[PDB]
RNA sequence: ACUAAUCGAACCAUCUAGUAGCUGGUUCCCUCCGAAGUUUCCCUCAGGAUAGCUGGCGCUCUCGCAGACCCGAGCCACGCA
RNA sequence: CUACGCCGCGACGAGUAGGAGGGCCGCUGCGGUGAGCCUUGAAGCCUAGGGCGCGGGCCCGGGUGGAGCCGCCGCAGGUGC
RNA sequence: CCCACUGUCCCUACCUACUAUCCAGCGAAACCACAGCCAAGGGAACGGGCUUGGCGGAAUCAGCGGGGAAAGAAGACCCUG
RNA sequence: CACCCACUAAUAGGGAACGUGAGCUGGGUUUAGACCGUCGUGAGACAGGUUAGUUUUACCCUACUGAUGAUGUGUUGUUGC
RNA sequence: GAGAGGCGGCCGCCCCCUCGCCCGUCACGCACCGCACGUUCGUGGGGAACCUGGCGCUAAACCAUUCGUAGACGACCUGCU
């Protein structure tokens, strides 16, 4: 498969991927941007804290109607949320990437998420029923997620 | 010129001085105008007060906090007058506006510097002696300015210190003219050179 | 076209930023005009709204119906423990306003005052003013402090004192003290600096600032009411019952032109918690606070010369939502902005009091101390026990304990 | 009123690509020339025919062409405005 | 001196509706022609690559792609948004 | 019209359930030349853009009904055919 | 509009798309039902009377109301102008 | 010297040169062979990083928890050996 942003050296690097994952693209894009550049141990703790609503992700681009929170002040922002499904999907991808790191023989305590990217998957069509005998789409917005972790300490 | 042009605002007509200043800052020159309360405006005081009170009336009916900003300090009145002569909505006019600084009274950075004068904007030469005029300090004070009194006392203190400095300058020049008599025989060799070339009549 | 019938507008436009106050304490915003002929005195104080009660007094207003008659009047008790002076600020008059020339604090700043400088006193290492207090003892620093006082003596027009409340003497949860600048009036800058310097670290009671039956001004923040609609915020007319989208609204928010909504139209938003000043609040009493000479002296708080009853300003069962008033207090007349235990600024009146309503001596005949936690009907514990006699709880109390 | 969510004449298919002086649209470049809203007639007045204004294709002629270089050697084109 | 070529001199240059000319402008297919191009890489597509033309457009470099395509002389259109 | 009755009103207040609000999950539609601060001017005689001035400070949340001569329908009134 | 009662210091006159319907109401006007008078042969008509008659959408931009924030003084806090 | 002092002045000790100012004597310096951006403020401002000596310092903010003087959510008032 073709990753965007091939690593500067594919020997201190590990890759993880997921296609057609059933999480909201907008939520996962904000969550991925928060953990970008993080250490893998810091990111795992952070994504667990998002599930417990102890640290939020800052909704920076897709922030229409997103409410305010006190935990957005850790970042330089005002709006934040705690997307549980986006955090769990990225936690599984972090686990898969870490197991790939072990298979490549490089230690997992120096890994940093140097690349992460969320693309839009093909939408899945459902149906809703409206007032005057009308039908409107009820589409889902899945996403492809890819990541690259590199050793640096 | 590359230096900073400091102008004394006393006795200067408002728009006459503002026109000269506006062209100066457009030519890349830094201009400082001090004693903006000494600027005069042609026409009797009641006439000029009516002009500014009409300006106070012009405000945004929907939200006056967005409307015209009426600045009551004489420095800010002169600053806004110069702004009306610049293309202040372009980057060139904004840069020119940044080269101009205005002060009520004379602050300590400029009170020890010799102050220039624009003859083309002076009331003595640009106005007939029988015509009435108003003072920008009085006009501003009677329309909302809050610091006519404190600027008055600080200007008196500055003038007291300047008188002392001037009497030291007089004492120095008196000594220098006396010196030119004391060393007269060993100076006339260089004095005759000066006289034949116009300097030192 | 013109509206059919004339009607005054709802709500004053003099309070138009109808927003939550940026401050909780309430700043003075105007001190009384300084005249050097008067003696050196303070102009402000900090108190805490304890509660309300009512009094009985004899009116001495000639020509009125209530002349030589007894009236009752609501009063507000404001607990005012003595302030502690911890610093001096100098100000110099400039053509741009007053600007702080130099601030000199004192040694031994109290812990309660030092909590004001910390958002999190718990995790703090309490390092505030640790190096500043060291220059009050060395040689070069002490000489520098003298230079600061001399330059304040020759360049400053108005000086103020930083004073803080002793929050430890109050029954409140809060321990962090409230700092405030109080302008020193009545004298030359040298004289008021000499006065303010010898009051450093000293306690200034409310006795020295305010006097009996004078009109003062109370500055504070009103009770917050949250977001509110136009009928509660601006008291506009409620629309009829038949209205479709709702009746607690303003029907027209502007004409077609000027094609915008004006700032003068009543709209829904934050109500309450506004910074307000109220002038001409008379001081009916300055209480003495609890003392101990041989026993606990409590009588003088609410014992008028006509009552002669040993009781304090505290109602039966304590002030509701506040606690027990133990320090000095000021008994203002009428209502005062703010909730209970809200910090209030008391300021000398800017005006000149010449009317007969002012400068009228107040002689209290009775101070009500019934329970405000319901329909109280007894003034003291002793009166309640005497009226009702022994109860079952006391009957078994003497049985179990002999 | 109702006659399958259709009724002052249902629905389905065809005649049918019904007709429209009326509305909307009408697809590459450069060069040259370049208007009319006026006359007369029409159940003509939101349209046509007709003359006028426009472009294109020409045709019939006129002044002559000049001296290889250089060098004119009363009279000066049909006709038009 | 491709006489449908080349050269000289003088004056001129607005343009809707509209008319006309030129197009070595462009698309598709047929007849001839290029002892044309092409798996040592066609068409198509992408390109901060080099240019030509007043313009319609065109040529060339690089990448991708994987089997067909183009110039010139005529012919014919379901030929340009 | 009268009696009684009452929050229809003077003159509004408080309370309760469900919402709205914030969050986890899920997730549309209308509409959209470009867009979106004003005063005056002139202009298809009522500008978001143009002239002249006032000025202009990221990203947003809850409301709101002044504007967008807001959206919804090739005006059903009137006239023409 | 008018008129009258009553109080009052006075009960002045007007504009803002004859201000103000995604603010309301729908009494009037101004569809379809119906009655009367007049006109008309009739279908039907009447700035004649009368009665019953669906009032839709804001979550967009701005305006406004509130609410976080943002730029700069190294970070941060207190007191302040 | 406080108006925005962001500056200026006066002494005492020490070490240096009798030079630097004018008119003259005396020769020398890359004299780079006609040529531009030369000359200064200036050791300029701003950002990281390395080496080098001395003097020094050892903190807060936010989240989480709590408060309810606050509150749609943020924010705010608060407490925590
Ligand atoms: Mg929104
Ligand atoms: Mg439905
Ligand atoms: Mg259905
Ligand atoms: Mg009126
Ligand atoms: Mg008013
Ligand atoms: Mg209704
Ligand atoms: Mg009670
Ligand atoms: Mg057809
Ligand atoms: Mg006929
Ligand atoms: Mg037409
Ligand atoms: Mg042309
Ligand atoms: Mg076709
Ligand atoms: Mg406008
Ligand atoms: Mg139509
Ligand atoms: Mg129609
Ligand atoms: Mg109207
Ligand atoms: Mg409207
Ligand atoms: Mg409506
Ligand atoms: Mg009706
Ligand atoms: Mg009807
Ligand atoms: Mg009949
Ligand atoms: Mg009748
Ligand atoms: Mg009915
Ligand atoms: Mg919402």
């Amino acid at each position: 498969v073709r990753y965007s942003l091939d690593p500067e050296n594919p020997t201190k690097s590990c890759k993880s991927r997921g296609s057609n994952l059933r999480v909201h693209f907008k939520n996962t894009r904000e969550t991925a941007q928060a953990i970008k550049g993080m250490h893998i141990r810091k990111a795992t703790k952070y994504l667990k804290d998002v599930t417990l609503q102890k640290q939020c992700v800052p909704f920076r681009r897709y922030n229409g109607g997103v409410g305010r929170c006190a935990q957005a002040k850790q970042w330089g922002w005002t709006q934040g949320r705690w997307p549980k499904k986006s955090a769990e999907f990225l936690l599984h991808m972090l686990k898969n990437a870490e197991s790939n790191a072990e298979l490549k023989g490089l230690d997992v305590d120096s890994l940093v998420i140097e690349h992460i990217q969320v693309n839009k998957a093909p939408k899945m069509r459902r149906r809703t029923y409206r007032a005057h005998g009308r039908i409107n789409p009820y589409m889902s917005s899945p996403c492809h997620i890819e990541m690259i972790l590199t050793e640096k300490e | 010129e590359v230096q900073v042009l400091v102008l004394d605002g006393r006795g200067h007509l408002l728009g006459r001085l503002a026109a000269i200043v506006a062209k100066q800052v457009l030519l890349g020159r830094k201009v400082v105008v001090v004693r903006c309360e000494g600027i005069n405006i042609s026409g009797n005081f009641y006439r000029n007060k009516l002009k500014y009170l009409a300006f106070l009336r012009k405000r945004m009916n929907t939200n006056p906090s967005r409307g015209p900003y009426h600045f009551r300090a004489p420095s800010r009145i002169f600053w806004r007058t110069v702004r009306g002569m610049l293309p202040h909505k372009t980057k060139r006019g904004q840069a020119a506006l940044d080269r101009l600084k205005v002060f009520d009274g004379i602050p300590p950075p400029y009170d020890k510097k010799k102050r220039m004068v624009v003859p083309a904007a002076l009331k003595v030469v640009r106005l007939k002696p029988t015509r009435k005029f108003a003072y920008l300090g009085r006009l501003a004070h009677e329309v909302g300015w809050k610091y006519q009194a404190v600027t008055a006392t600080l200007e008196e203190k500055r003038k007291e210190k300047a008188k002392i400095h001037y009497r030291k300058k007089k004492q120095l020049m008196r000594l220098r003219k006396q010196a030119e008599k004391n060393v007269e025989k060993k100076i006339d060799k260089y004095t005759e050179v000066l006289k034949t070339h116009g300097l030192l009549v | 076209s013109h509206r059919k019938f004339s009607a005054p507008r709802h709500g004053s436009l003099g309070f138009l930023p109808r927003k939550r106050s940026s401050r909780h304490r309430g700043k003075v915003k105007s001190f009384p005009k300084d005249d050097p002929s008067k003696p050196v005195h303070l102009t402000a104080f900090l108190g805490y709204k304890a509660g309300m009660t009512h009094i009985v007094r004899e009116v001495d207003r000639p020509g009125s119906k209530v002349n030589k008659k007894e009236v009752v009047e609501a009063v507000t008790i404001v607990e005012t423990p003595p302030m502690v002076v911890v610093g001096i600020v100098g100000y110099v008059e400039t053509p741009r306003g007053l600007r702080t020339f130099k601030t000199v604090f004192a040694e031994h700043i109290s812990d309660e005052c030092k909590r004001r400088f910390y958002k999190n006193w718990h995790k703090s290492k309490k390092k505030a003013f640790t190096k500043y207090c060291k220059k009050w003892q060395d040689e070069d620093g002490k000489k520098q402090l003298e230079k600061d006082f001399s330059s304040m003596k020759k360049y400053c027009q108005v000086i103020r004192v930083i004073a803080h409340t002793q929050m430890r003497l109050l029954p409140l949860r809060q321990k962090k003290a409230h700092l405030m600048e109080i302008q020193v009036n009545g004298g030359t800058v040298a004289e008021k600096l000499d006065w303010a310097r010898e009051r450093l670290e000293q306690q200034v009671p409310v006795n020295q600032v305010f006097g009996q039956d004078e009109m003062i001004d109370v500055i504070g923040v009103t009770k917050g009411k949250g977001y509110k609609g136009v009928t509660s915020r601006w008291h506009t007319k409620k629309l009829p019952r038949k209205t479709h989208r709702g009746l607690r609204k303003v029907a027209c928010i502007g004409a077609w032109h000027p094609a915008r909504v004006a700032f003068s139209v009543a709209r829904a938003g934050q109500k309450g918690y506004h910074h307000r000043t109220e002038i001409n609040k008379k001081i009916y009493k300055i209480g003495q606070g609890y003392l101990i000479k041989d026993g606990k002296l409590i009588k003088n708080n609410a014992s008028t010369d006509y009552d002669l009853s040993d009781k304090s300003i505290n109602p039966l069962g304590g002030f509701v939502h506040y606690g027990e008033v133990t320090n000095d207090f000021v008994m203002l007349k009428g209502c005062v902005v703010g909730t209970k235990k809200r910090v209030l600024t008391l300021r000398k009146s800017l005006l000149v009091q010449t009317k007969r309503r002012a400068l009228e001596k107040i002689d209290l005949k009775f101070i009500d101390t019934t329970s405000k936690f319901g329909h109280g009907r007894f003034q003291t514990m002793e009166e309640k026990k005497a009226f009702m006699g022994p109860l079952k709880k006391d009957r078994i109390a003497k049985e179990e304990g002999a």
